[PDB]
């Protein structure tokens, strides 16, 4: 946000947003923070609230400062769900639509369960076969222990 | 040439009877051909 | 418009509200007496109808007492001729095209128009009906 | 095989002209009529659609007005009349 | 060293010529052979009264036979299913207009003024002052820009065109349409829209 | 209800008026009851159910359906995807 | 039976200055002004006046009221100049030529007003200026006397058209233009291409020309409307901070004529014109840019986008703006394949579906008191408390949502769903539904809408599900077939036995089931494969679709009872009996596909039990 | 499929196709009676 | 060398499916165009012509 | 271009839209299926009917 004062409370407000601004108003450097809360607390003659989506632990916090400049690094440790892209090297575009237990994924001869499962119909509509030789050989090089 | 009577028209693909009043025929007719559109040697 | 879209709810409807001479008579009526845009077109296709509904509808005294007025009013005289002529065959004729001389009557247009364009023979046929 | 994650999920309405055509199609008028109401730029029917719909028209859309004072500015004159069915009184329908 | 000269040996744009109607050969190459010899012979083998009449119908006729089947020669070649009223429909009202020679001149029809093909007929079959029309296939571009409602065809293209035209007539909406109401949000008098409801 | 809702256009001549007079005694019930049609029973479902029952047949009012097996209040049924 | 009548005329047309005047009811505009630099206040007479307009911030009649401007002289609607054809060169038969170089090059005209004496022999357009006009005529009269009837005789810029159509007589108009196009007919063929190419033009001239005057006399609009002396201001909401500088360029400009007129014995002529062409201009680029031979351009060299511009092309107030909202109540989210949900259900995520039902949740919260009021229940939701997703699952209940392809494709691209809540963050979606949207799963975001209205959730239901749409209109055919997989898993079932030499290793040169649970559970109990062949005991009629030929052999027992072996099936019959045994030469898998179908017809039977 | 191109083979086209007859070709006069329209015109 | 090239490539594509069908009628990639599922010759024979 | 040619499509037909039961002509195209399978097949002359 570019700059009014920087406050550490702003009034009318309780402690389910102004718990982690600190004496300037700037959130606390490892605190978490979910959608909603108050980063940066200013006052103009004008705020800075975490939107929606953004979640996560505060990393860095920078004081510029001439108006001054508050900048505030969230991390998000986004891990796969439903709904991910994910994509082979052969033009092998996919969602991910279903996530299951490893007990009922189908499972190798030697017991393994699969990681994931395609659709075979894919490859003859988009003609990519070399997603066919890459795939036999990831298994051949992983066991053979080979790049 | 404003509007069609249901005779005139026919049955109506959709529900398999007579068409009823107030179907906007019009405009499923434009659909009908724009629709195959994205559709369209030896010698 | 008004007085047409009831028109098209019984000419494009069932038998027994397939319209008579009464009913043309009004729609023709409304357009004739209209302070708008130009409705001669509208009369003419309005005729059009009547002539291929001539199987169930006959025109009568005020049908062409109408046309006259709407020809001669429009400037069209040939038709509006032809009209006079199919109405001096009935007995009240030019009394109910005069319409108690009221809507500017048509009666003396009709004189007027053909005192102008100088159809004369047709003038002394018209005095001859009044 | 390798597989890759992709950045959609990271990186991230209007109706357009052609679902007029659809709705059409189905013939649904008052659903048709809901798209370019108060789910829309309207601010007098938004303003108490909330409250009907947390209780339990007649009026051109903002669009149309503002279609009307882009006219207007041309020196055209746009009016909307609603002659009477009943008899036959014209009145303006203010836009 | 040397140039050899050999001899080698259509989809949308084959659709969109027939349904524009550029020119009147663009869409079979013989129906302007046809029409051309229509317009020079019926008009005087027939009377006033009925040389335009069936002599337009003729090529209303023969057009509509026509534009159908080069339509559907292209979607059907193509392995695409239609049914016939979904295209006569569209014919229709290509087919529709008729246009005023330049010889009849009168107060209800003056030269180069369209009108409908049945406005043409009915009026003919009374009126006698010089009804001299012949058959004019417009195009949908074309067509559509000549209805009766000028909110559609100000909405669909030549917006100052229209409006400009439109405004010194003082021109009459009625609002007839589906595209009409839907500019000014009133309900369409289509589907649930249609007469009012009861 | 969706083999219920053809069986009432089976008799009826146009479906545009079917929807409009449902809609239309739709409104009517809800003017009458206000605090009645929010929840598990529906405005619309109400005339359907009642338009069947006229028949002469049976059907639940609005076809509201409970939960037999809902274990506790705060137990929502999860839907498996 | 009465049509339910609905007539709603919308007519548009020209408008008089007076009416342009009661539009302004004072609002007449002349400071060329906006909001002040420093102060951030509109100025009093500028184009953001709150006096003209009403009040800044009840504040919503900024958008509709509107101001007007006074122009000192007249300036033609370009519309009705140069957009060829041209009305006004059509209704004053002039050339366009003659008429550009009226308002353009500074030209003369003689005898603008017919209606009233006139004593000189000039004629008409006069490309140069009298001698005798500036200094004679002028000291004759005096100037006093001279002004009185000046523009009765010599006339210059727009005021000559404005007063030439005042003083035409659209009466003798349509008389001597049809006289005129009846004596270019009388005389016919030329024997010349070029003459008989421009009597056809001279002819539809005359014709175009008596029709603008039929229309003129029988309606009210005024051709001297062409003509505009007074200029109508957009709203200031319509043109917050483009236009703005082009109605502060004819602003500026127009005053800037008054003060070389309003004082004392300014230099006419040179100075005059000068700020009396660039006016036209002004008003010219202000409503139509793209006509302009010269079209102005900003010191960026931008084409300016004229009135003219903002309601043609897309970006147009008329197409994007009405064909088509920023709907409210939408959600975009990418979509999964839900291929347990029903062929009309869809799933939506709990923060889709709360933002969509924000009204009816709050609804349900004050109906059943877990809310006081509107306040607490937003409070409520932004807590998120397990009662508010209870809530939102009976409000979901038999509401119908519709789902949206944004890059449309069909009818089906925009269709009704039940909504179900269903867990994550994505839009579950039925296999086969996605068809009829193309909905591919390497990317799609769909907008859903919640109707409001009862009249719309009737619609809704009862027009747009997809269990009332399975043909396509274009011929009459299904939309939802199966595909993929699904049609891969029935091609298996009943791709039947292998038969002939792919069956036996050798030349010839199997299990009997009573019925086909038996069949189906044999399979479950792995005792016979899905394509293993068997005999199935037909109880009912003759009814498996098989080629027509006589049996392949008969085997007649002595004692009348004769066996049939057909290529598919056995029927034993018998002349003592009328038994009629038939077995069925068959696999699990085609037993399994018409068991599915028939279950699924009874099942469905039961349901809807109309017997009971 | 074509019609002919000759005009009087045409006609017959028409008649056999049911697009045009005897029975359309009538004008207002002769419907309505107007004997006297006939000794009007052609003098 | 245009002609000689297309009726070979013709030609295979005409006898794929009859051999398919002759000697390996539940081949998975014969089985997802022949039923219709997915693909069609074309896309097939960019895979076995 | 197809979706070009949607929106001309549409607009000259989107005011038709059935509004009476019988308009009452007698005027019908003729139809002979005798003249006619000379030049397309006999299926798709069923729809046509």
């Amino acid at each position: 946000i570019q700059t009014e004062r920087i406050t550490k409370e702003i009034p009318h407000l309780e402690g389910r947003l102004l718990r982690n601004l600190d004496k300037n108003g700037i959130v606390m450097l490892g605190s978490w923070v979910e959608t909603g809360d108050i980063l940066v607390g200013k006052l103009t003659p004008t705020c800075l609230k975490l939107p929606i989506g953004g979640r996560g632990r505060v990393i860095d916090v920078r004081w510029v400062q001439n108006p001054e400049i508050i900048r505030v690094y969230i991390s998000q440790k986004r891990e796969i769900k439903v709904g991910d892209k994910v994509a082979g090297r052969h033009g092998n575009k996919g969602i991910i639509s279903k996530i299951l237990p490893r007990q009922d994924m189908p499972y190798l001869q030697d017991g393994r369960p699969v990681d994931m499962v395609f659709n075979p119909l894919g490859v003859p509509s988009r003609m990519n076969v070399g997603q066919i030789f890459e795939c036999s050989l990831g298994l051949a090089g992983s066991l053979l222990d080979r790049h | 040439t404003s509007w069609i009577c249901r005779l005139c028209y026919g049955r109506s693909p959709t529900h398999g009877d007579l068409v009823e009043l107030g179907e906007a025929v019009g405009i499923i007719a434009g659909q009908s051909i724009g629709e195959p559109g994205t559709q369209l040697t030896g010698g | 418009e008004v007085a047409y879209a009831t028109f098209e709810n019984m000419e494009y409807g069932e038998d027994f509200m397939k319209p008579d001479t009464e009913t043309y008579n009004w729609v023709i009526q409304a357009y004739t007496r209209a302070d708008s845009y130009d409705r001669v077109q509208d009369v003419a296709e309005l005729l059009g109808m009547m002539v291929e509904d001539y199987k169930r509808v006959q025109p009568n005294v005020k049908t062409h007492a109408l046309l006259v007025e709407c020809f001669t009013k429009y400037c069209v005289v040939k038709e509006a001729i032809r009209h006079f002529r199919a109405l001096k065959n009935f007995e009240g004729g030019t009394k109910v095209l005069h319409n108690a001389g009221n809507f500017e009557d048509p009666l003396s247009l009709y004189l007027r128009a053909l005192c102008r364009e100088g159809r004369i023979v047709e003038l002394i046929d018209a005095l001859d009906a009044m | 095989p390798y597989i890759l994650k992709l950045i959609h999920q990271v990186d991230d309405q209007r109706v357009g002209e052609m679902e007029v055509w659809a709705l059409e199609g189905f013939g649904v008028a008052h659903i048709l009529q809901e798209m370019l109401t108060y789910k829309s730029d309207h601010i007098r029917a938004r303003q108490e659609v909330l409250g009907t719909t947390i209780i339990g028209p007649e009026d051109a859309p903002e669009s149309f007005r503002l279609l009307v004072r882009e006219l207007r500015s041309l020196a055209l004159e746009l009016n909307h009349f609603l002659v009477s069915e009943k008899n036959f009184q014209i009145n303006r329908k203010e836009v | 060293l040397v140039t050899f000269i050999y001899e080698k040996s259509q989809g949308l744009p084959k659709v969109e010529q027939v349904l524009e109607v550029r020119s009147i050969d663009s869409i079979s190459l013989n129906l302007e052979k046809r029409i051309k010899g229509w317009n020079r012979c019926i008009t005087r083998i027939l009377g006033i009264p009925w040389g335009f009449l069936i002599g337009a119908e003729l090529t209303i006729v023969q057009s509509r036979i026509s534009l159908v089947n080069k339509i559907q020669k292209v979607y059907r070649s193509q392995g695409v299913q239609i049914h016939n009223r979904h295209i006569e429909i569209i014919v229709r009202q290509i087919t529709s207009k008729v246009l005023v020679s330049e010889e009849g001149m009168s107060n209800v029809f003056l030269p180069g003024e369209l009108i409908g093909l049945l406005r043409a007929e009915r009026t003919g079959r009374a009126l006698e002052e010089a009804i001299c029309y012949r058959a004019v296939l417009l195009g949908i571009t074309r067509a559509s820009l000549n209805t009766q409602s000028f909110i559609s065809e100000a909405s669909f293209q030549e917006t100052a065109r229209v409006l400009a035209k439109a405004a010194l007539r003082g021109r009459i909406d009625w609002l007839k349409g589906l595209k009409e109401n839907v500019v000014l949000g009133g309900v369409i008098p289509a589907g649930t829209g249609f007469n009012k409801g009861l | 209800m969706t083999m219920d809702i053809e069986r009432l256009l089976l008799s009826e001549d146009n479906r545009f008026e079917f929807v409009n007079s449902v809609a239309a005694e739709a409104t009517e019930y809800v003017e009458k009851n206000r605090d009645e049609y929010g929840g598990t029973k529906k405005a619309i479902f109400h005339v359907l159910s009642n338009r069947v029952n006229d028949l002469g047949f049976d059907r639940p009012e609005a076809y509201a359906e409970s939960d037999p097996y809902k274990p506790g209040p705060g137990y929502l049924k999860e839907y498996y995807t | 039976m009465i049509d339910r009548y609905k007539h709603q005329q919308l007519r548009i047309g020209l408008v008089s200055p007076q009416q342009i005047s009661a539009w302004a009811t004072v609002g007449e505009v002349t400071k060329p002004y906006t909001f002040h630099y420093k102060t951030n206040k509109p100025e009093k007479d500028g184009l953001f006046c709150e006096r003209i307009f009403g009040p800044i911030k009840d504040s919503r009649i900024r958008r509709y009221q509107m101001g007007y401007i006074k122009l000192t002289c007249p300036v033609t609607h370009v519309w009705y100049l140069k957009r060829l054809p041209s009305y006004i060169a059509n209704l004053l038969d002039k050339p366009l030529k003659e008429l550009e170089g009226l308002v353009y090059c500074d030209f003369s005209f003689a005898r603008p007003i017919t209606k009233k004496p006139t004593f000189l022999r000039l004629r008409g357009s006069f490309e140069y200026e009298i001698q005798s006009w500036k200094y004679s005529i002028p000291l004759f009269f005096t100037t006093q006397g001279f002004e009185i009837f000046r523009n009765r005789e010599i006339s210059t810029g727009a005021g000559a058209i404005r007063e030439q159509l005042a003083d035409l007589d659209l009466r003798i108009i349509i008389e001597n233009s049809l006289v005129e196009w009846k004596q270019l007919g009388e005389e016919g063929p030329t024997g010349n291409e070029w003459e008989d190419r421009k009597i056809v033009r001279r002819k539809d001239f005359l014709v175009r020309r008596m029709e603008l005057a039929k229309h003129f006399i029988r309606t009210n609009i005024e051709p001297e409307w062409m003509v505009l002396c007074l200029l109508p201001v957009l709203p200031p909401e319509l043109r917050p901070i483009d236009i703005n500088e082009l109605y502060r360029r004819v602003i500026y400009r127009n005053n800037t004529l008054t003060d070389l007129l309003t004082t004392s014995r300014s230099t006419p002529g040179e100075l005059v014109m000068c700020q009396e062409k660039l006016v036209q201009e002004a008003v010219d680029t202000l409503l139509d840019n793209g006509i302009r031979g010269q079209p102005m351009r900003d010191g960026h060299n931008k084409v300016y986008k004229s009135f003219s511009d903002v309601i043609e092309g897309k970006e147009g107030r008329f197409r994007e703006t009405l064909l088509g909202k920023r709907v409210d109540y939408s959600g975009r989210s990418v979509i999964v394949v839900g291929p347990s949900l029903s062929l009309h259900r869809c799933g939506l995520p709990r923060e889709i579906a709360i933002e969509l039902f924000q009204t009816f949740v709050i609804r349900g919260l004050i109906r059943q008191h877990l809310a006081s009021n509107i306040g607490v229940a937003k409070s409520q939701i932004r807590e998120k408390k397990p009662i508010v997703w209870e809530i939102l699952q009976e409000v979901m209940q038999g509401h119908p949502v519709l789902l949206n392809r944004a890059p449309t494709l069909h009818r089906l691209g925009i269709q009704s769903f039940q909504p179900i809540l269903v867990e994550g963050r994505t839009i579950c979606l039925h296999p086969l539904v996605c068809k009829g949207f193309n909905a591919d799963f390497d990317g799609d975001q769909m907008a859903v809408h919640v109707p409001l209205s009862l009249e719309a959730q009737a619609e809704a239901r009862l027009l747009m599900f997809s269990h009332m749409n399975l043909l396509s209109p274009a011929i009459g055919d299904p939309i939802s077939v199966p595909t993929q997989d699904m049609l891969i898993g029935l091609y298996v079932l009943t791709s039947g036995t292998r038969r002939g030499i792919c069956a036996n290793r050798y030349n010839p040169c199997e299990p009997f089931f009573c019925n086909s649970y038996d069949a189906i559970g044999a399979y479950r109990q792995k005792r016979i494969n899905l394509d293993s062949p068997l005999w199935l005991r037909w109880q009912l009629d003759q009814r498996v679709i098989a080629s027509k030929e006589v049996p392949i052999e008969v085997h007649y027992e002595s004692f009348g009872n004769y066996h049939e072996i057909y290529a598919h099936y056995l029927i034993v019959r018998s002349v003592k009996k009328e038994t009629l045994y038939i077995y069925i030469r068959t696999t699990v898998g085609h037993i399994s596909f018409y068991r599915e179908i028939e279950e699924a017809i009874q099942g469905f039977s039961q349901a809807c039990s109309y017997d009971t | 499929d074509w019609f002919p191109e000759e005009p009087f083979e045409a006609f017959k086209e028409m008649r056999e196709r049911k697009v045009f007859d005897v029975s359309d070709m009538y004008t207002i006069a002769d419907v309505w009676g107007w004997t006297w329209e006939k000794d009007f015109k052609n003098k | 060398s245009i002609e000689i090239w297309y009726a070979t490539s013709e030609y295979l594509r005409q006898e794929m499916n009859p051999n398919f069908r002759m000697t390996d009628p539940f081949n998975p990639v014969h089985m997802m165009s022949f039923s219709g599922a997915r693909g069609n010759a074309s896309q097939v024979h960019q895979l076995v012509g | 271009d197809a979706g070009y040619l949607t929106r001309r499509l549409v607009e000259v037909v989107q005011h038709i839209v059935v509004r009476r039961t019988d308009c009452g002509t007698i005027r019908g195209i003729s139809v002979s299926p005798r003249n006619k399978s000379r030049m397309m097949s006999e299926r798709i002359f069923i729809q046509t009917l």
